[PDB]
RNA sequence: CCCCACAAAUCCCAA
């Protein structure tokens, strides 16, 4: 237990197939995945305990984290990706599906909204039906850097009377955020309707995903030919610049920046150049990346992924680090017995050039191992230390 | 209140990475003085 | 767990009649979350899956060989000439309705191994059991029916 | 283990029929039907073929949880027309269609008798 | 491998040739060269951890010996017999350890020891406190050349399955 | 462009046996 | 520390957990074995007499 | 009970895909009116639209807290339906530009359209309306 | 008349045919009924009188519970649970016995044909273990050498596939419709080209090409389904298809009569 | 079992330091496996030939 | 560095300035050297501020 | 151990063919590919097993118990 | 009953 959360009350619906069972939404506050976790239970005995446990430690009145004044709750990976998929202008849906998913919402008004379109067939926007799960009397405006009230890029979000008007649902809008929808509904209506909202959204989005389906694979990572060739030449020109700086240094004329030592300036410059190479290559790989890609959808949709992840998988990794100072000369005058002595070329001193897609080279593999070991040990010590401080 | 504040300040104790000293050692130093400096720098305007 | 640290547990079990099924009628043995791929950033797992598929097709057993010249492109070419989608994506059907799945799914064989932690060994509950002699508190240990 | 068991798959319930009736109070002539010891294999077919009819207004079915082989089905239609009559006519249509399919199949296969 | 700088054939060459390896294969398939028999006539030499500070190593037997897939001096003295041999026992099982993040390889190396399968063959006779034996072990379709020497293929760990990467909406 | 995706032990055994 | 501010307790259990999107927040899935073992006291009232009698 | 609020003929300038495979933004200028400007989102996959084309628009408040939408009623539906693009939605903002030119913003599920022109400063609406487009 | 059917080809084990004038729900329900609840017979309970082999006992029991059995006349008898009897009378059970002796000096195999019927067969073709190969040897059970003995008594009872895979007669099914994606139910992921990056279905040649730019026929409806059914061998395939249709219609009739009763 | 024979161990302390041999070293090349290590309170201490 | 400064027209604008960063700590003197702001000085080591400026 | 029966994924009976599969690779010196193809395993689910099976009873039985 | 081993569990991230 770390903070006020991880301690919540719960109602019980008893289930076969011996194990525990809980909602995906509450995953984050407990900080518990399903990789084989173990979880405790306590049963009150008297009446006073039950009452005060119901009135203080129940989840519905625990939505907003007092420690950071933003809701610690929030929908999560699967439904998040799915709702991003559904909330796109370019989607539609037919009677057969909408009837079922309307019946899926428990408190559905029993009234079907009119189709947004009629010409050959009644259809509905994902926004249209999703508005049903939203309780009435809610309003929200975002206007994030686009949103000309006729948003071409469709960024931002606007809701009127619990009905979507425009925008694409996003973790930045529906996830744990300062101006999040869950925050608004909790503060506005009542700190239990939000629970029903969670249930409805999760249920309907899961149902739609079931019949839609979504996946990924290797072909997601592989990039265009000429683009990765451009990546290669960018790496090459970065190497050329590094070599030029090294040549200038070796002739004893240099900037000799104020304060720090000549070697320090050299290291700073080379590190800067390598990082420039890495992030420029990642930017190029991303801007290449097709918009029908799954992993790109996933990363821009929120829950899982990063610019760094796709960059490392596709184009380049960047030099491994050991407390900032790049890998030092273990042996005399070299970092590895496969190199000539006294070399400062990025490959010689441990710059990972290749990308995961092609696969590393023995040396680069070793350097990656070094970095991983560093991270492992540092965390394995800080855990006990910071636990002592916390206590 | 006090327990709530302690827990709030103790939550980010884990999610941290580890040149000007910072991080967990700096937190320990400032919270645990320990009249040592390790970075005696001061700004002048 | 896989051979790449991608550990996990079973959530529920379906049967064939409603498990998603492919054109050839193959049905998967188990399905994992696609979201587990990028964050952990384990790529070699997917190469293993693809190579295993092509090896099973050809019957010739595959190769890993950490530092060699084998690349994805040859795998894709060989798999394609065997008569499947080059990157391993596959048309997929929904068992409940039989309707086409809107997307496609990467899908092939992969090696797993069973771990040591069966739930039955780790379930444990107690209500008014034995007390400890020295301190009158509940005793320790699941085996000794502790608290 | 003392849980509801595997016999809920098809072994019918004890002391109760294969179905129960309950009228919704939210829409006129709306009736929800609870089915148990089955799943999609019947509900999908029933809902689709019922929706084929145009005299009916709204039909939908869902399964509450994969653990329990039970599912619910909701129907309402235009005034006067009783939903139960609609569904029984739907079952009649189904049985006739499948019977025609069967008979056609045996006719074909006997025709396709090798040599 | 020991590499003679001199070469009548030209530039530089590691001393061993094709005849020796042919004799090795012949010896093996007989079911009389041993590794020792390779040692005596000066073809491979042991190197302690101290010497490397006075030796230059060639990763590949062809990396620079003479004059898209991936990215690829003239004074070598020894060439690595094979790079994939820098691993240990458990990591050898990991297919393509190059193509994934290192901490993930460490996670797998630690975890694999917690897998069932077979541990001997006499177990029907050999009493013990704890024992796990699964029904139908399968040698994984993917594999590296190493674990053949680990007898792993003889005594597999798990069995492969037909996985699918999808979010089938529930669990 | 196979680049040796597969290896066989018994086939190599028999091939070198007939080679001997 | 091992006895006064922290001690063993009773009426507790621990197992492995799994997700479910068909169960809302405030609920939690519990295996019936625990329900057999874990218990809770009630006091007989003119209100719960029938239910408690049936339960016994 | 059902009357047109505004009718006109428009000429489309050009079509924009907007990296969407099925929907495309559209815009047109009025023929009879020299100031009424139009923009709109159209499902091109459902209905072909070409540049330099004449379009006809209709407001059609209703059709001659509404209850559940009736199934298409394969019997008689004698409605204002002698068009093709019949569809429904809601207005959400009004804007007065140039002190004379009123602007109305209509939302369609996720689709949008913006209308201009200043003579019906009162005829146009309220929140919801229909839309009728022929050929 | 309605849902016409056209046969493609057939063999001892598999059948291919076309299905027309059907809705998707009906076809999927057919698939599920063949794959799920076609009644058959399998070994269920085993009596290990004496084991000596290196192989475990319950291991052998599980292996036995998987050999298919002749089940043409399965409808004749009734379920054990629905039978008024106790302990598996002949009207709802069949008894099998196995006798394996480690006599020779080489390893001796045990094949499905070794076990023999014991109880009354009452004149219905039931319980014969299928021998697919030309060599008359069923699937191998276990092996013995010179010192091992197996005395096994098995009881086979009704069962159905959906509760456990033992009673699964189908074990193989296929499903196709719109090979040309003219319904556009799904698109195709593709890095460079949709066409080249995908192969062509063997069912393509039957339906026409998509007419190369015809406007999207929104009101078109799915039909013309492609079926492949292959049975394990416990029972002829046309039999499994007709039995599936019969059990589905029996289910529908049951729900209708329950409605009437209510 | 094989991964338990070729095993090593050194005494350093109970809790542990964070700048001493836990982290891998260049000299370790080709002698000790750079990935086959336990994690937690012993990471970088036990190592494998 | 730059500092957000009240604009003479009544707004804010990021404006450059020059600052001095050191590698040692002392206050009883640097407060006195001419040409230096005697107010906006600041040090990481708060204890010295307490010893000089005061507990507040 | 004994080759599995009734392939996991599909369900087609496997094991009856196993001994046939062995001699196909002994006196016919074919490859496993053509061996299975003639053996008649279109789907690879029925085929993965035959590829990856590891006999152990061969090692077990050649003890001399009693 | 203690002492020692031996394993899980905290497997990030934000845009
Ligand atoms: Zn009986
Ligand atoms: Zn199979």
């Amino acid at each position: 237990s770390l903070h006020k959360m991880s301690m919540m009350a719960h109602r019980v619906k008893v289930i076969p197939y011996s194990t525990f069972r809980l909602n995906l939404s509450v995953t984050s506050p407990y900080n518990a995945d399903f990789d084989g976790d173990e979880m405790n239970l306590h049963v009150p005995q008297s009446e006073e305990t039950r009452a005060e446990l119901s009135q203080l430690c129940a989840v519905p009145l625990q939505i907003v984290s007092p420690q950071s004044n933003k809701p610690c709750m929030g929908i999560v990976q699967d439904t998040l990706c799915g709702i991003r998929k559904l909330t796109l202008r370019d989607t539609f849906i037919e009677l057969d599906q909408v009837l079922n998913m309307l019946y899926w919402v428990p408190d559905w008004d029993g009234v079907i909204p009119t189709p947004a379109i009629i010409k050959p067939k009644p259809l509905w926007s994902g926004k249209q039906i999703l508005s049903v799960a939203i309780p009435n009397g809610i309003h929200l405006q975002r206007f994030d850097e686009g949103t000309t009230l006729l948003s071409p890029k469709d960024n931002g979000m606007l809701i009127i009377d619990g009905q979507i008007i425009f925008g694409v649902v996003e973790k930045k809008t529906v996830g744990s955020s300062n101006g999040g929808l869950i925050h608004v509904v909790t503060r506005e209506k009542g700190p239990q309707v939000c629970a029903k909202l969670f249930g409805n959204i999760q249920k309907v989005v899961n149902f739609w995903l079931l019949h839609n389906g979504f996946s990924t694979g290797i072909g997601d990572t592989i990039a265009d030919g000429p683009t990765m060739r451009e990546i290669t030449e960018t790496i090459a020109e970065a190497k050329k610049k590094v070599l030029d700086v090294t040549k200038e240094a070796q002739a004893n004329l240099l900037t000799a920046k104020h304060g720090m030592t000549l070697r320090e300036s050299f290291e700073d410059n080379v590190v800067r150049f390598l990082n420039e190479a890495r992030d420029k290559a990642g930017r190029l790989a991303e801007v290449n990346l097709k918009d029908l890609n799954n992993v790109k959808q996933m990363v821009m949709a929120g829950s899982k992924g990063s610019f760094i992840n796709i960059a490392q998988m596709s184009a380049c990794v960047g030099q491994q680090s050991v407390e900032g100072k790049r890998i030092a000369f273990g042996f005399v005058d070299r970092t590895l017995p496969h190199f000539s002595k006294d070399d400062y070329s990025p490959e010689s001193k441990g710059f990972v050039e290749n990308s995961y897609l092609r696969g590393l080279t023995p040396q680069e593999f070793f350097f990656h191992a070094m970095g991983g070991r560093e991270g492992l040990i540092d965390t394995a010590v800080k855990t006990a230390e910071t636990g002592y401080i916390q206590r | 209140v006090g327990v709530l504040a302690a827990q709030s300040i103790g939550e980010p104790a884990t999610q941290m990475t580890l040149k000007v000293t910072s991080g967990v050692p700096r937190l320990k130093e400032i919270l645990n003085v320990a009249k040592n400096m390790k970075t005696p720098s001061l700004t002048v305007y | 767990a896989s051979r790449h640290g991608q550990k996990g547990t079973i959530g529920i079990t379906y049967r064939r009649e409603d498990m998603p099924f492919t054109a050839e009628g193959i049905v998967p043995d188990l399905i994992i979350n696609p979201h587990a791929i990028p964050s952990r950033m384990t790529v070699a797992h997917l190469i293993e899956c693809l190579l295993s598929k092509v090896a099973a097709l050809s019957g010739n057993e595959g190769d890993a060989s950490p530092f060699t010249d084998i690349t994805v492109e040859g795998i894709s070419k060989l798999l394609r000439e065997h008569g499947y989608q080059s990157r391993g994506f596959e048309v997929m059907y929904n068992g409940h309705t039989g309707k086409k799945l809107m997307a496609q799914i990467f899908f092939g064989p992969t090696y797993y191994q069973r771990l040591r932690h069966m739930v039955d060994d780790k379930i444990h509950a107690r209500a008014r059991g034995p007390m400890q002699v020295l301190t009158r508190q509940p005793v320790e240990g699941r085996s000794r029916d502790g608290g | 283990m003392n849980a509801p068991d595997r016999f809920e798959l098809f072994l019918l319930g004890e002391g109760e029929s294969k179905l129960k009736i309950d009228p919704d109070t939210k829409a006129p002539n709306a009736v929800v039907i609870t089915f148990e010891k089955e799943d999609h294999t019947l509900g999908n077919l029933i809902r689709a073929e019922l929706l084929n009819d145009r005299k009916v207004l709204f039909a939908a079915y869902k399964v509450e949880h994969p653990f329990f082989a039970r599912f619910k089905l909701r129907i309402q239609t235009t005034e006067g027309y009783d939903p139960k009559d609609a569904l029984k006519n739907a079952c009649n249509s189904i049985i006739n269609k499948l019977g025609a399919l069967k008979t056609n199949f045996e006719t074909e296969w006997n025709l396709q008798t090798l040599a | 491998f020991i590499v003679e700088d001199d070469e009548s054939l030209g530039h530089k060459e590691l001393k061993v040739r094709k005849g020796h390896i042919a004799k090795l294969m012949a010896t093996e398939y007989q079911d009389e060269y041993t590794w020792s028999s390779l040692l005596n006539e000066g073809l491979v030499e042991y190197i302690d951890a101290e010497e490397e500070e006075s030796i230059l190593i060639a990763m590949q037997p062809e990396d620079l010996e003479p004059a898209a897939k991936r990215i690829r001096a003239t004074t070598f003295t020894h060439c690595e017999i094979h790079p994939s041999m820098i691993l240990g026992v458990a990591a050898s099982i990991i297919p393509f350890p190059d193509h994934n993040q290192s901490p993930r390889n460490t996670y797998q190396s630690a975890m694999g020891k917690q897998a069932m399968g077979v541990f001997l063959t006499n177990y029907n006779v050999r009493m013990d406190t704890m024992a796990n034996i699964l029904y139908y072990p399968q040698k994984p379709l993917g594999t590296t050349r190493a674990m053949e020497y680990l007898k792993f293929r003889e005594l597999p760990a798990g069995q492969n399955a037909i996985v699918a990467i999808a979010c089938y909406s529930g669990y | 462009t196979n680049a040796s995706p597969f290896i066989k032990r018994d086939r190599m055994r028999r091939n070198f046996l007939r080679m001997r | 520390r091992g006895n006064l501010m922290g001690k063993r307790v009773d009426f507790s259990a621990r197992t492995v957990i799994s997700g479910d999107p068909n169960l809302e927040l405030d609920q939690v899935g519990v295996p019936k074995s625990i329900a057999k073992t874990l218990t809770y006291p009630e006091v007989v009232t003119p209100y719960n007499i029938d239910r408690l009698t049936q339960l016994v | 009970m059902s009357n047109t609020l505004f009718d006109d003929i428009f000429q489309v300038s050009e079509v924009d895909p907007g990296r969407y495979n099925k929907v495309c933004r559209i815009e047109a200028a009025s023929t009879t009116q020299d100031q009424c400007k139009l923009t709109l989102d159209i499902n091109v996959e459902l209905f072909p639209v070409a540049a330099q084309d004449s379009l006809t628009v209709t407001i059609a408040s209703s059709l001659n807290a509404t209850r559940s939408w009736r199934p298409p009623q394969a019997g008689d539906r004698s409605l204002a339906d002698d068009y093709d693009y019949v569809m429904y939605g809601t207005a959400y903002k009004f804007e007065e530009v140039s002190k004379d030119l009123i602007a109305v913003y209509y939302s369609f599920g996720g689709l949008l359209m913006r209308l201009e022109g200043n003579y019906r400063n009162l005829n146009n609406l309220q929140e919801n309306a229909y839309l009728l487009i022929r050929r | 008349e309605g849902p016409q059917v056209k046969i493609r080809e057939a063999s001892k084990d598999n059948v291919d045919f076309i299905l027309s004038n059907v809705d998707l729900a009906m076809a999927n329900s057919l698939r599920r009924v063949m794959i799920a609840e076609i009644p058959t017979l399998a070994i269920d309970s085993v009596e290990v009188e004496t084991n000596t082999t290196v192989l475990a006992d319950e291991f052998i029991a599980h292996r036995l519970g998987l050999i298919p059995l002749q089940s043409m006349d399965i409808e004749q008898l009734e379920y054990s649970r629905d039978c008024f009897c106790e302990d598996h009378c002949d009207k709802c059970s069949v008894v099998l016995t196995l006798q394996a002796f480690g006599e020779s000096e080489s390893t001796t195999n045990v094949y499905s044909k070794d076990l023999v019927i014991v109880s009354n067969l009452m004149g219905r073709n039931i319980g014969h273990p299928i021998i697919q190969d030309k060599e008359g040897n069923g699937v191998l059970i276990c092996k013995l050498r010179k010192g091992q003995e197996l005395k096994l008594t098995c009881v086979a009872k009704k069962g159905i596939a959906k509760e456990h895979a033992k009673w699964g007669p189908a074990a193989a099914i296929e499903f196709e419709y719109d090979p040309w994606n003219k319904l556009k139910h799904t698109d195709y992921w593709y890095e460079q080209d949709s066409a080249k990056e995908w192969p062509q279905s063997k069912n393509c040649e039957y339906e026409d090409p998509p007419n190369e730019g015809d406007p999207f026929d929104y009101k078109a409806q799915a039909d013309t389904f492609y079926m492949n059914v292959e049975s394990v061998g416990s029972i002829p395939v046309d039999q499994v298809v007709v039995r599936g249709i019969d059990t589905l219609q029996k289910k529908v009739a049951s729900i209708l009569l329950a409605l009437t009763q209510m | 079992t094989l991964s338990h024979l070729r095993r090593t161990n050194t005494p350093i302390g109970r809790d542990g330091k964070l700048a001493k041999p836990r982290q891998l070293h260049n000299t370790h090349w080709g002698l000790v496996c750079p990935a086959e290590t336990p994690e937690g309170q012993a990471c970088g201490l036990v190592k494998n030939l | 560095y730059d500092r957000k400064v009240p604009s003479p027209t009544g707004e804010y604008v990021k404006e450059p300035e020059w600052v001095l960063e050191t590698d040692g700590v002392n206050l009883s003197e640097v407060m006195t050297v001419p040409g230096i702001d005697p107010t906006r000085i600041y040090t990481n080591s708060f204890i010295d501020i307490m010893e000089v400026l005061g507990i507040e | 151990m004994i080759v599995p029966v009734r392939c996991f994924s599909c369900g087609k009976v496997v094991g009856d063919k196993w001994e046939s599969y062995l001699n196909l690779l002994q006196e016919d010196e074919l490859d496993e590919g053509t061996a299975l193809s003639r053996l008649g395993l279109k789907r690879y689910c029925c085929r993965r097993m035959i590829l990856t099976h590891v006999d152990l009873i061969e090692k077990f039985l050649r003890y001399n118990p009693l």
